[PDB]
């Protein structure tokens, strides 16, 4: 659970050449095209 | 759209909104103007 709600932590890293900002931007885009009632958030290093 | 009653809204606010809002940056105390849904067992003393 993350912030009281049920969750699943997903880890990954930016591909060779690409930055973390570019990588995180695509994860947001892919997360938007998920089923109804499925949100997301950034934690740990991705929060800071 | 008159799909949710007064207490239907209160349940959603209590269950989905209140907890997340109560942990928000700078929020002190959160008073729900309503009540979260409980399993109400309305006893009938004649049948009882």
């Amino acid at each position: 659970r993350y912030n009281g709600l049920p969750s699943m932590e997903i880890l990954g890293q930016a591909a060779p050449g690409k930055s973390t900002g570019e990588a995180m931007e695509l994860m947001e885009q892919l997360a938007s095209k998920l089923p109804t009632g499925v949100g997301y958030d950034w934690t740990g290093m991705s929060y800071q | 759209d008159g799909t949710m009653t007064q207490e239907d809204i209160s349940d959603y606010v209590a269950a989905n909104m209140k907890d997340a809002i109560s942990r928000t940056s700078g929020v002190g105390d959160v008073q729900l103007f309503g009540s979260q849904y409980a399993m109400r067992i309305w006893m009938n003393p004649n049948e009882l």
